[PDB]
RNA sequence: GCCUGGCGGCCGUAGCGCGGUGGUCCCACCUGACCCCAUGCCGAACUCAGAAGUGAAACGCCGUAGCGCCGAUGGUAGUGUGGGGUCUCCCCAUGCGAGAGUAGGGAACUGCCAGGCA
RNA sequence: CCUCCUAAAGAGUAACGGAGGAGCACGAAGGUUGGCUAAUCCUGGUCGGACAUCAGGAGGUUAGUGCAAUGGCAUAAGCCAGCUUGACUGCGAGCGUGACGGCGCGAGCAGGUGCGAAAGCAGGUCAUAGUGAUCCGGUGGUUCUGAAUGGAAGGGCCAUC
RNA sequence: ACUUACCAACCCGAUGCAAACUGCGAAUACCGGAGAAUGUUAUCACGGGAGACACACGGCGGGUGCUAACGUCCGUC
């Protein structure tokens, strides 16, 4: 509805990318979380909103 | 105004007392811990009742609330 | 004439009306009229077995009614075709079984009583019966 | 600080033989004092709840707690999660420290004083007064004021009746008309 | 309601060591004394116990109910656990934080080879 | 053997309530709070250091059927099968048989470990 | 599509039958550790009204659950705070539910993480609605394929629109 | 503030009603296990060929309708 996809992206330069949604109008600042990254095979942070 | 129904989510006990269950059979489909977990069964997210051992389904009331548990007893 | 305040539900299933009665034992007067058939009682029927019950005495006594029309009866008006829905309600019924005792009454002699039921029985599409307190 | 002392060596046997008590821990001993406002108004601006919060917090020597409301009362425009007051809890030393820059440096302060109930007991042992303006404490100051709020005093006690829970507060110098 | 409420606080892990079948090492504290019992799974036998109300250990302390006194419960009872042949347990709290006198009794259970 | 405490079984014939009762010990309140830790205020609670005081509160035990709870027998209702009728409801044969209620019971019982008086 | 009833005590079960909802929300309203326990009325108390806040008492969930209803919920699944990203990736014994497509539940294993002293819990939210097959394309990744050969185009595969 | 022929909840005692009420609760039916007799494997699985997917009345239990209909829609025989 409201809330919108973004990707949330691996700063392990892999490539790898998780998806989800977010609200834009709230919170209007960068989703950074700690996520498992299947090429390096590590806990990594990945970082976007749109 | 009237006309509208949910498909009907096929609930209720699927192994009965003494059945002897493989291990990961449900045992019971509920809304809730109508039933609670003994020994040997996990309680699923949407609260199914599974066995974690094979062997015998065991219904029985426990505990001050007289709650009704089911547990698998190795046959 | 009768009807519930407020109802949990606008209609009622049809239903049926099996068994023997609760209610059977006159608790608050010494007399009453208790029901030997089966079959809905109507509010309207139910006021003008009270109005003619309560014209026999004249201000004399106490009256009790024991039953409620609490049931709501639909029907379909003229020129309906079946279905498209259930049909609104037009009237309020009490379902009775045989043993129900109906209204119950003191204050009175037996034999005013008698007059009394008799005149509101004629009021009612069930046959009925007079009947008196019992002790234990 | 004193009225400890002054109660152990001297309440307690006023109390201990006037209810021919058979043990020391029946008597009633002061448990807690709170300190209540009230506060209503500030439900428009958040800064007339605060100001009341400091004047808590110069009576007594710890700082309040900033209530909500529990619920939503449309009667008052209240709603779960907006503070609707503030309040102290006084216990041990300060309670009773408390005690004494109130009944023998505030209580002389009233207009026109005229005594003070003994029916305000709540009919299990426990007084409550409450006053209408926040100057009467001494550190409050008078020339630092920007509205009259009065508050809610409650000294609770381990009493059981408000016949003993008078006998106390009496043989505390505690007025009573 | 300060008695029930420590009950009440211990329940999910209790049930908890039930549903796992473990041996848990329960500590029951008290203003004066601390105690410890190392009870089997079905949870109604003792296997091993150790307590300041005693006097194999209470003369060797200033005070029962101390940091130190639990310390000599927690290096008793898993002394006594380990003759049985008893080395992996789950330790039970019972309601009372693992902060000090707790703390102690499992530290120095730990050090005296208890698997936890 | 009796008292206390911890852990359980059992989950109200086990609970509430009322009246009485206990402090060697244990338990409770209790004393104090630099430090450990803690209060969205408060050493109230959590918590640590303690042991003057009390068994008042609590807790436990004992007692008392005001209540809750348990609960027959018998009958009643319903019902499977078969049969039948005056068939919106009933009856018969047989089998199963409640709920409510009545008499009545009932102030739990039991285990493991520990400690204390004897 | 979800919930209840109809529905005849397993499941399932129809009507232009009776009644209500959904087409979301949430980086916390999720995970974990630790802690707490309501509604309502009563008594008494400054502005206080019948109802704000405070204290006690009775009460015992008659509340609360991000949103319908149902079943659940105190070991709380309900309220609070601290730390965090398990709203992990690959798999998956075995069950369930479906004509099929499919949907659902799932211990346990590998890898890596968080919480916690530890046992352990965590593969989203108390659960059950919150959705759209295939085709055609798009984007990123992946030197799998690459119409003489080396490349490339396009295609495939993985992730997503 | 005094009263009031009107009204009056909560609580208590008594009297009933409920498809969407349940502090109780069957008979039946269903799942499973064991055992005997009994039955032309009556069972399941894979495969070859199908037809059929307008049903009807009766009994029982029900919705709907008027417990109207050789009416209508389910369940079961
Ligand atoms: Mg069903
Ligand atoms: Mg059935
Ligand atoms: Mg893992
Ligand atoms: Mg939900
Ligand atoms: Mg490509
Ligand atoms: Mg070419
Ligand atoms: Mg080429
Ligand atoms: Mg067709
Ligand atoms: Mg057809
Ligand atoms: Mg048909
Ligand atoms: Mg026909």
């Amino acid at each position: 509805g409201i809330r919108e996809k973004i990707k949330l992206v691996s700063s392990a330069g892999t490539g790898h990318f998780y998806t989800t949604t977010k609200n834009k109008r709230t919170k209007p600042e960068k989703l950074e979380l700690k996520k498992f990254d299947p090429v390096v095979r590590q806990h990594v942070i990945y970082k976007e909103a749109k | 105004r009237n006309g509208r129904d949910s498909e009907a989510k096929r609930l209720g006990v699927k192994r009965f007392g003494g059945e002897s269950v493989l291990a990961g059979s449900i045992i019971v489909r509920q809304r809730g811990t109508k039933f609670h977990a003994g020994a040997n069964v996990g309680c699923g997210r949407d609260h199914t009742l599974f066995a974690k051992a094979d062997g015998k389904v065991k219904f029985e009331v426990k505990g001050p609330k007289n709650r009704k548990f089911i547990s698998i007893e190795a046959e | 004439m009768l009807q519930p305040k407020r109802t949990k539900f606008r209609k009622m299933h049809k239903g049926r009306n099996r068994g023997l009665a609760q209610g059977t034992d006159v608790s608050f007067g010494s007399f009453g009229l208790k029901a030997v058939g089966r079959g809905r009682l109507t509010a309207r029927q139910i006021e003008a077995a009270r109005r003619a019950m309560t014209r026999a005495v004249k201000r004399q006594g106490k009256i009790w009614i024991r039953v409620f029309p609490d049931k709501p009866i639909t029907e379909k008006p003229l020129a309906v075709r079946m279905g498209k829905g259930k049909g609104n309600v037009e009237y309020w019924v009490a379902l009775i079984q045989p043993g129900k005792v109906l209204y119950e009454m003191d204050g009175v002699p037996e034999e005013l009583a008698r007059e009394a039921f008799k005149l509101a029985a004629a009021k009612l599409p069930i046959k009925t019966t007079f009947v008196t307190k019992t002790v234990m | 600080a004193k009225l400890h002392d002054y109660y152990k060596d001297e309440v307690v046997k006023k109390l201990m033989t006037e209810f021919n008590y058979n043990s020391v821990m029946q008597v009633p001993r002061v448990e807690k004092i709170t300190l209540n406002m009230g506060v209503g108004e500030a439900i428009a601006d958040k800064k007339l709840l605060d100001n009341a919060a400091a004047d808590l917090a110069a009576i007594s020597g710890q700082k309040p707690l900033i209530t909500k409301a529990r619920k939503s009362v449309a009667g008052f425009k209240i709603r779960q999660g907006y503070p609707i007051g503030c309040k102290v809890t006084l216990r041990g030393e300060r309670m009773w420290e408390f005690f004494e820059r109130l009944i023998t440096i505030a209580v002389p302060r009233i207009r026109d004083f005229r005594g003070l109930s003994a029916k305000s007991f709540d009919g299990r042992g426990n007084y409550s007064m409450g006053v209408r303006e926040q100057i009467i404490f001494p550190e409050i100051d008078y020339d630092k004021v920007d509205r009259v709020r009065g508050l809610d005093i409650t000294i609770t006690t381990t009493a059981k009746s408000d016949e003993e829970g008078r006998a106390l507060l009496a043989a505390f110098d505690f007025p009573f008309r | 309601d300060k008695k029930s409420a420590r009950i009440r606080r211990a329940t999910r892990a209790r049930r908890k060591l039930q549903e796992l079948g473990a041996t848990r090492l329960v500590v029951h504290r008290t203003p004066r004394h601390i105690y410890a019992q190392v009870i089997a799974p079905n949870g109604s036998e003792v296997l091993v116990a150790a307590s300041t109300v005693e006097k194999a250990i209470a003369e060797q302390l200033k005070y029962t109910g101390n940091k130190d006194a639990a310390a000599a419960v927690g290096k008793a009872v898993a002394e006594r656990a380990l003759e049985k042949g008893i080395k992996d347990v789950s330790f039970d709290r019972s309601g009372f934080q693992y902060h000090g006198r707790v703390q102690a009794l499992a530290d120095a259970a730990r050090e005296a080879g208890l698997q936890f």
